[PDB]
């Protein structure tokens, strides 16, 4: 009974200082993972092929 | 009685934090994309095949040359490989023929591995007039080694089956923090790229944001429904992906605190084992017990290839600083590295 | 380009200087049978390490007619196997030890469900599992003159008979040749619904006093190996 | 009255067709395709060492009938022997055809042999194939032992044997009667068919091995689509061992019939009937080899006939 | 969230009949095959019962068999066990535990103190 009344003491801790944050909308947060992606696109190499002479592991 | 009363103050705060999300979730990742254009066909082909490992391979770790690649298997040993020409750098013996995960040190001096033993042990790679050795073994966790990040070359946070996570000095050997709040078996870790915070994944459904210089857990995320083996952070550092034992990977957002897509197929019903992003984060490779890894497109949820290969359960999987190309380690002990 | 041809010279020889340490460590690899020794406290699991004979995990390392074996036993990990039992599913085989006498919390109950976990894991549909029946005097006991019953907690155990092939022990009571064949065929009904040629279950009764359980483990596993190179002759 | 009349003719006698030497063959070309098609769909996708053994017997078995029978059957078409069939090669063709003869013999019987001591140590020995018996050495069969076979079988050609040719003309063979008694030509024709009795022998004693092993691991099972079981496994070893000392021994036979035995009191035309058997029975190895061991094995033929 | 709630306990006396529910949420319920296990006031967690994804596959404990039902309603998401005859060393915390994978044979650590995907568990008090 004692290490239950200890464990659920410290969940209600936990839990007030993750119920007190500041959220932004999902939209702002989606518009910002896609606005990451389109500024990095011609940097991917698996996502834009390189040359064969550019590639390292091309033999 | 006194536990009833915390139990329900406890059930109301977590319906506050469920309203608080419901607030935030205005539209979702779906309606922001399905105007821009998708991936296409994502066609990798094998380019090297790593043999020598005797045994299983659990897990490996690409170098930050892009070139090196660490791999540990259960035969007792921790292989060094040269990608580029497949040749074998080095080859250390291990004291525990369990090991479960293995880490390449940012600088590249050094190598961690660990496993059933509940010890994260240190390999000196760069060892004046002598072989690779054991620097530091550092003790400490009640459960098995899962999974170990270098943050520099003395500093290391590992992850354990005694659902706890510790961050350790190398050159003492002593726990200088320890992460707690996980109730089941902490399976991976992922560092964000300024080392300062990281999530793991736990068979508690649940994956949790730590703080590093504060040991403190700010976030909790509870979108799967089963032992999430695997995570992987976003390369900007505001997003992460997680892999389950239900089929499914999951995409959460730090600032909205809520999952954001779900990467699922209705002919998919084995679990996953590994995750990782391309440079650009558009691609999200994820491993799976069917022998196979899966191309999603982040962005759009949709599978854009398959590598298939192997031919036991894939286990681990990496892609390189530069985005050149991705390594899997499967079952069959064997490595490929695809492009 | 003399110091790149130089430092390729010097990379390929330093990964011959590592085939050849790998050609004997794979020798000794196949040479080695391993194997995982799982059981309770209670159940006597640390009396069969001495027959063969915070640590995260203990080795005992024994010789039979020139062949090595290597038995690992689970020191310091928490109750939930689901994810640590998956690196056992290469071995040869696995000792599972079981208390006999626990019949009556309900051991025993405990103990099948747990084989049957085991039985049934996807990673371990092909790995075979010795089974010994431990403590055998000690349900000697507790059938024989003890007021002990095992029809309370299993109720199947009234109707059930002692087969024909089984063969008693000299000196020994048939009431307790019941109780030893009862709790045997509780794991068999377990193997042989789903064994599907895939792996076998070799069930023993054994003691503390024995001291041939080393031999028996020996016999078993070579009848398994030899039921894994028959599987090459289906070739098609 | 030379014992070999059919040495020096130009024709095939009257009396001989090819219906015989046409069905061994056709029936020998089609088991052995079949064979190696169902090889191609599993090992291709579209290995262990009996995956290695089987293949290279099967190779063998494949190369030997293709190689020999079309020019048994252009001798009955063209009505012309063996030793003027190809005018331009002259007699080599007849020399060549014996050498190619005795070396399938030979190579098939080895690799018998060590199909017998793969399956024999595997289940008598498990501990010791575990460490000693790799995918390598499975894969060096086959090459050691066709290299093995060519050296042996090339003895005449350094002077310790004949080749002749047999009646009706349509075949040569290792010659096995010396009027004089010669230990040159006897010699050779006595040391390669007691190395195929020994060669035999061995075979059938680790055939028997193997089967006694088989019977015990069925006894410890009944003690408590289809993969195979211990009994048919048993049953095809036992076919096959049946077989193969069945279709061996009248080779073997004829060559210590020929060495001990004074030509006088032999006659001539039942020999030529005997000896003309003792080949037609050696060449039945290679048609039922692909059943034995590949097709009998599919799960596709135990659908139509499930046993 | 993956969230089980039990219903049902109370006081009953010897002989009684009681009906226990089970109401899930947080995961598919029909994916899963799901246990009842109680925990006895001195001795640790027992396994009770089972049944499989679809029903038509149940089990019990040897000193349940005859009295104890276990039920499914995928429709409703709601685990139930009806106990009939009751005995006063049934009185125990019954829990509502569910397997750890989805679509599988074996169910490992539903026994285990501390499991993740186990309820808090009914207070059933048999006693005259
Ligand atoms: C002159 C022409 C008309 C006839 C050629 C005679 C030989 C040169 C041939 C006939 C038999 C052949 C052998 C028959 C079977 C095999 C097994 C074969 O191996 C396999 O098929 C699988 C096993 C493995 O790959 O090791 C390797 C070639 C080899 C030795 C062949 C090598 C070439 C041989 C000796
Ligand atoms: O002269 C006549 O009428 C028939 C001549 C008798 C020889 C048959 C030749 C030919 C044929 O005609 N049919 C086959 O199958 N052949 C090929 C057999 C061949 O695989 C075998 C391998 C083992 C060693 C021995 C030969
Ligand atoms: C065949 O010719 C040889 C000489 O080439 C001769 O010695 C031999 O007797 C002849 N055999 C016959 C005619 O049967």
């Amino acid at each position: 009974n004692t290490a239950s009344i200890a464990q659920a003491r410290k969940l209600v801790e936990q839990l007030k200082m993750e119920a007190n944050i500041d959220r932004i909308k999902v939209s702002k947060a989606a518009a910002d993972l896609m606005a990451y992606c389109e500024a990095h696109a011609k940097e991917d190499p698996l996502l834009t092929p390189v040359p064969a002479s550019e590639n390292p592991f091309r033999e | 009685s006194e536990l009833d009363q915390l139990r329900q103050e406890a059930e109301q705060l977590k319906n506050q934090i469920r309203d608080a999300r419901k607030a935030c979730a205005d539209a979702t990742l779906s309606q922001i994309t399905n105007n821009i254009d998708p991936v296409g066909r994502i066609q990798m082909r094998t380019r090297r095949t790593l043999r020598g490992h005797l045994a299983k391979i659990y897990a490996m770790h690409w170098g930050t040359d892009s070139r090196l690649l660490v791999s540990a298997s259960q035969d007792g040993k921790l292989i060094i490989w040269d990608s580029y020409t497949t040749n074998k750098v080095h080859a250390i013996p291990l004291r525990s023929s369990w090991v479960m995960t293995c880490a390449y040190a940012p600088s590249g001096n050094y190598v961690a591995c660990g496993g059933l033993d509940n010890i994260c042990s240190i390999y000196n790679l760069k060892t004046r007039e002598g072989n690779v050795r054991v620097s530091r073994e550092l003790a400490g966790h009640t459960g098995y080694l899962s999974c170990c990040r270098f943050l520099d070359d003395n500093q290391i946070v590992t992850s354990s089956g005694d659902t706890t996570c510790a961050l350790w000095d190398i050159e003492t050997g002593q726990q200088t923090t320890t992460f707690t709040g996980h109730t089941g078996d902490v399976m991976s870790l992922s560092l964000a790229p300024d080392t300062r915070l990281f999530v793991s994944g736990a068979c508690d459904a649940s994956a949790k944001l730590w703080d590093v210089r504060e040991g403190m857990c700010r976030q909790t995320f509870t979108g799967h429904e089963s032992d999430i083996n695997a995570i992987c952070f976003f390369p900007n550092g505001n997003a992460f992906a997680t892999g389950s034992d239900d089929a499914t990977c999951r995409l959460f957002d730090l600032r909205a605190d809520q999952e954001l897509m779900t990467y699922s197929h209705d002919n998919i019903i084995c679990g996953i084992t590994s995750v990782s992003f391309s440079k650009s984060g558009r691609l999200l490779l994820a491993g799976y017990d069917d022998f196979n890894c899966n191309v999603w497109d982040a962005l759009k949820a949709d599978r854009a290839g398959v590598l298939a290969g192997h031919d036991n359960r894939v286990s681990c999987l990496g892609v390189t600083d530069d985005g050149m190309a991705v390594a899997t380690g499967s079952w069959d002990s064997f490595l490929k590295i695809w492009n | 380009t003399e110091d790149q041809r130089n430092e390729e010279k010097a990379q390929r020889e330093a990964n011959k200087k590592i085939e050849k340490q790998l050609q004997k460590d794979k020798q000794v690899y196949r040479a080695t049978h391993r194997l995982l020794l799982l059981g309770a406290g209670e159940s006597g699991k640390n009396t069969i390490v001495k027959q063969m004979r915070t640590s995260g995990i203990f080795e005992t390392k024994f010789q039979v007619d020139k062949v090595n074996f290597h038995m690992f036993d689970v020191g310091a990990q928490r109750d939930e196997r689901r994810k640590w039992i998956q690196c056992f599913n290469d071995v040869t085989a696995i000792i599972f030890v079981v208390a006999s006498s626990s019949y009556n919390t309900n051991r025993l109950q405990a103990a099948l469900k747990l084989f049957d976990s085991i039985w049934n894991n996807k990673w371990l549909r092909d790995t075979s599992v010795i089974l010994f029946l431990n403590k055998q005097d000690l349900l000697a006991e507790k059938v024989l003159a003890g007021k002990s019953k095992i029809e309370d907690y299993f109720p199947e155990f009234a109707r059930y008979t002692t087969p024909e092939d089984a063969t008693p022990e000299p000196g020994e009571d048939p009431r307790v040749t019941r109780a030893k064949y009862f709790i045997r065929d509780e794991f068999l009904r377990i193997s042989t619904a789903s064994g599907d040629g895939r792996h076998y279950c070799y069930p023993h009764f054994t003691c503390a006093v024995d001291t041939e359980n080393i031999r028996r483990v020996f016999n078993d596993c070579r009848d398994i190996i030899q039921r894994m190179h028959l599987r090459q002759y289906e070739l098609l | 009255s030379p014992f070999y009349r059919c040495q020096n003719t130009t024709s095939v006698e009257k009396g001989n067709s090819a219906v015989m030497g046409g069905v061994l063959f056709s029936t020998g070309l089609l088991g052995n395709l079949l064979a190696l098609g169902l090889l191609a769909r599993s090992g291709l996708g579209w290995p262990s060492v009996f995956y290695m053994l089987v293949c290279g017997l099967t190779v063998t078995d494949l190369l030997g009938k293709c190689l020999l029978s079309p020019v048994v059957l252009a001798a009955y078409a063209q009505n012309r022997s063996l030793r003027v069939l190809a005018p331009a090669l002259d007699n080599s063709l007849c020399q060549a055809f014996a050498f190619f003869m005795s070396f399938f013999g030979l190579s098939s019987t080895l690799q018998l042999l060590a199909m017998a001591l793969e399956c024999w140590l595997s289940l008598g020995h498990p501990f010791f194939y575990r460490r000693h018996i790799t995918l390598r050495l499975g894969a060096l069969v086959a090459p050691v032992v066709s290299a093995f076979s060519l050296a042996f079988c090339a003895l005449p050609f350094m002077g310790f044997g004949k080749f002749v040719q047999y009646c009706p003309g349509t075949w040569c063979f290792i010659q096995m009667v010396h009027e004089e008694g010669s230990l040159s030509v006897l010699g050779y024709s006595v040391l390669y068919s007691s190395l195929m009795a020994l060669l035999v022998l061995a075979t059938v004693l680790c055939n028997l091995g193997a089967m006694r092993n088989l019977y015990a691991m069925h006894r410890r099972l009944q003690r408590h689509p289809q993969p195979l079981e211990e009994l048919d496994h048993l049953l095809l070893l036992a076919l096959m061992t049946v077989l193969f000392t069945m279709c061996s021994l009248p080779v073997i036979y004829r060559a210590y019939y020929g060495a001990f035995k004074d030509v006088k009191e032999k006659n001539r035309t039942s020999e030529e009937a005997e000896d003309l058997r003792a080949l037609r029975f050696l060449s039945v190895i290679s048609i039922v080899d692909p059943w034995i061991f590949i097709i009998f094995r599919s799960p596709v033929f135990r659908i139509f006939f499930h046993k | 969230q993956v969230q089980l709630q039990e219903s049902g306990g109370g006081l009953v006396q010897p002989g009684g009949s009681l009906r226990l529910s089970c109401a899930a949420s947080g995961f598919t319920f029909s994916n899963y095959k799901m246990n009842w296990v109680r925990q006895a006031p001195g001795k640790g967690l027992e396994w009770v019962s089972d049944i499989s994804q679809s029903g038509a596959s149940i089990s019990y404990t040897g000193s349940v068999k005859g009295r104890f039902t276990i039920s499914r309603d995928n429709a409703k998401n709601t685990l139930y066990l009806q106990m009939n005859s009751l005995k006063p060393e049934d009185t125990a915390v019954y829990y509502c535990a569910r397997c750890p994978a989805p679509f599988t044979r074996d169910c490992f650590d539903v026994t285990s103190t501390t499991y993740a995907y186990r309820g808090q568990g009914t207070q059933v008090t048999v006693s005259s």
